[PDB]
Parts: C-alpha cells; structure tokens; sequence
C-alpha cells in the first residue's frame, strides 16, 4: 500500500497493464490483481505515477 | 483454545450447524475431502 512512483516511461513495462486497466478480482472479501502468474492481493491505498 | 486442528465428530449435524453459525463473520467455504474443487480452495484458503 505504497505509492509508487516510476520514471523513464518510453522503457515502458507491459507488466503494469492489469494495474493500469483495473483488471481486478474481488473473490471474497480479498481484492486480487493477476500480473504475469503471481496473483497479488491489492491494497485499497496504492497509486502509482 | 485448539492448538492442532480439531476434528469434529457429528452424526446429529448441530456440531457443524454451530461452527457454521459462529465462523460466519469470517468467510468459510464448506469443502469435502472427495470434491473434485477441494485443492483450489484449500490453497485459496491458506493464502487468504
């Protein structure tokens, strides 16, 4: 629940795309974002730049 | 006040009707040791 804050944006990494798409699951009451094959919880107070 | 997991036994179904009624605030999802969906909630389970 950091902000984070990333430069050099022409390197870009489409890594980030579920994260900047909002492509999230809400099975129970936990808040699930799938990058690559991880599934990470996500928490409410995360913003990145 | 368990310390290894409890094992309940219920042939009267008031055992399991009460844990469901108390561990309600708390998701709980009722799985059987033969169900085919049992591996994926156990790990769901233990990672939520």
């Amino acid at each position: 629940g950091n902000p984070l804050l990333v430069q050099d944006v022409e390197s870009y990494d489409p890594v980030l795309n579920p994260v900047l798409n909002r492509e999230v699951r809400r099975t129970g009451g936990r808040v699930l974002i799938t990058l690559g094959d991880q599934d990470i919880d996500l928490s409410p107070s995360f913003v990145i730049f | 006040r368990f310390n290894r997991y409890p094992l309940i036994i219920d042939p009267s179904g008031q055992a399991t009707e009460f844990i469901m009624n108390e561990y309600k605030d708390r998701k709980i999802t009722r799985t059987s040791f033969l169900d085919d969906a049992f591996r994926k909630n156990l790990e769901s389970a233990l990672r939520f």
